[PDB]
């Protein structure tokens, strides 16, 4: 239920072959950028960053949970389908 | 008629069976009022 992971923003790149090494079955790469993320406090920053260093970027804008009614008096309902059956 | 207080008067319910209360209940039927309306048969109708 914790949201502190989703207050920055973050650059990832796209996922390049994973392997199995001959020997122990280890998982190999020949990706130098498979373990990079960076964290940027807002999409301008994030953006910026991208174009100065050439990559091509997409950005996907935060999704926030919209804020709901919650009532406690709704769970005993004399005429209503929120009325509860078990508590 | 005069004034005792030297015996139990409560010794009706040394005779109530298992359905004493049920009977009575069923018998306190036609005199109660018309119960309100939900407006639904049931909460999750």
């Amino acid at each position: 239920s914790g949201v502190n992971n989703t207050k920055k923003w973050k650059m990832e790149f796209d996922t390049r072959e994973r392997w199995e090494n001959p020997l122990m079955g280890w998982a190999s790469t020949a990706d130098p950028l498979s373990n990079l993320v960076l964290t940027f406090s807002t999409k301008e920053d994030a953006v910026a960053f991208a174009e100065k260093n050439g990559w091509s970027y997409d950005v996907e804008e935060r999704k926030v949970p919209k804020p709901k009614s919650k009532s406690y008096g709704a769970n005993f309902s004399w005429n209503k389908r929120t009325r509860v059956s078990t508590k | 008629e005069p004034f005792d207080n030297t015996t139990y008067k409560n010794l009706q319910h040394h005779d109530y069976s298992t359905y004493t209360f049920l009977d009575l209940n069923l018998d306190l039927s036609k005199f109660r009022m018309p119960q309100p309306s939900s407006g639904r048969e049931s909460p999750r109708h």
